[PDB]
C-alpha cells in the first residue's frame, strides 16, 4: 500500500483490501517518510488508539497541483472524472514525493 | 449535521480543534431539541394547570 | 446568514462541500422559523382553548 | 489599532515544508511533538525564506 514498488494509475486505481491484521500508523510519525499527511474524518494520532472494522486503502498517482483537489466534495479534472471521494467521506489522505 | 451522533466516537476520532466543532454541532441540535421539548412541556403544564 | 436564500441557487453557484454548509445554515434558519411559528401557534392555541 | 498588554515573540527555524503545519489546531511533527500552539491561541504567524 505505502511501500509498493509501483502504484497503479489513477485511471485504474488498485483496489486493496486490508483486514484480519493489526493497523499501526505510528511508522509515519516514527520516521520521516511522507511530506504530506492529513486526516479529515479522524485524528492522525488516534488512528492506532481507535480500532475500525473494515479499513480500506486506495492507491493512485496524480500531478502535484492535482493533490489539493483530492478531498471530500472537491471538483476538478481529477476529482470529477477518475477518482472522487464521498462528500461524507470518513478517512485520511496521504501524499508524498 | 455531525459526522456521528456519539460523543465518544467524536472524541476518539478527531483532534480537539475538530472535536469541539463536531461536539458543538451536536450540542446545538440537541439543545434545540431540548428547548422545544421544554417549551411544549411548559405549554402542556399550563394546560394542566 | 447564508449567501443566498434559494436552494436551487445555492446548489447552482457553489460546489457541494460549501453548498452543503450554506444549505445547513439555511435549513437551521428555516427550522428555527418553524419552531417559532409553532410555539406562538401553541400559545394562541392555549389562549383560544 | 488594537493594543496588547504583553507581547511575546517565539523565534524558531523549521523545515521548509513544516511551515504550513504551524498554526492553532494543526498537526505535524513539530506541531504535535516539539512546538505546539494552543487551540484557542490568539495571535499571528509570520514566516519568510
Amino acid at each position: 500500500v505505502f511501500n509498493a514498488t509501483r502504484f497503479a494509475s489513477v485511471y485504474a486505481w488498485n483496489r486493496k483490501r486490508i483486514s484480519n491484521c493489526v493497523a499501526d500508523y505510528s511508522v509515519l510519525y516514527n520516521s520521516a517518510s511522507f511530506s504530506t499527511f492529513k486526516c479529515y474524518g479522524v485524528s492522525p494520532t488516534k488512528l492506532n488508539d481507535l480500532c475500525f472494522t473494515n479499513v480500506y486503502a486506495d492507491s493512485f498517482v496524480i500531478r502535484g497541483d492535482e493533490v489539493r483537489q483530492i478531498a471530500p466534495g472537491q471538483t476538478g479534472k481529477i476529482a470529477d472524472y477518475n477518482y472522487k471521494l464521498p462528500d461524507d467521506f470518513t478517512g485520511c489522505v496521504i501524499a508524498w514525493n | 449535521g455531525a459526522i456521528s451522533s456519539v460523543l465518544n466516537d467524536i472524541l476518539s476520532r478527531l483532534d480537539p480543534p475538530e472535536a469541539e466543532v463536531q461536539i458543538d454541532r451536536l450540542i446545538t441540535g440537541r439543545l434545540q431539541s431540548l428547548q422545544t421539548y421544554v417549551t411544549q412541556q411548559l405549554i402542556r403544564a399550563a394546560e394542566i394547570r
